[PDB]
């Protein structure tokens, strides 16, 4: 629309210069939430079903 | 989770403005959060949503 | 020196051209996600 249009030619321009936080985020995450998951068992077993 | 993640984009699309096209920063990123801004409004009203 | 060169061949050669290789075939994917829609 407001860039120069691709069905499958803009598409794959686009997730070419940004791939690095939908794949490094998508990271910062899982072992930001490896804390909770297990790590602990006794106190926070409420950590574990979240 | 969410806190962490909302900053990274608005600093790592930062990184292509002089990375990739080269040129001083400062007006560098200012077309950028253009390429998000409704992934800035129109993120929140739709994570608001559940 | 380098050590994002291990991943940015990852990200073209088997990411990027590897992703246009399958709506390069969209087809069976149809399928594929109506098994996990009705798999979950």
């Amino acid at each position: 629309d407001k860039e120069g249009k691709g069905l499958i030619e803009a598409t794959l321009d686009a997730v070419r210069m940004r791939l690095r936080p939908i794949l490094m985020t998508s990271l910062a995450f899982i072992l930001g939430v490896m804390p909770l998951v297990i790590s602990t068992g006794a106190g926070s077993g409420a950590q574990n079903a979240v | 989770g969410l806190l962490v993640d909302a900053a990274i984009v608005v600093v790592e699309n930062v990184e292509r403005v002089m990375a990739e096209e080269g040129l001083p920063p400062k007006e560098a990123t200012r077309k950028s959060m253009g390429q998000i801004q409704g992934a800035l409004v129109g993120i929140a009203m739709v994570l608001s949503a559940v | 020196f380098g050590w994002f060169n291990r991943m940015f061949e990852k990200s073209t050669h088997h990411y990027t051209d590897s992703v246009g290789g399958i709506l390069r075939s969209t087809g069976r994917y149809l399928v594929l996600y109506l098994i996990i829609v009705v798999g979950m």
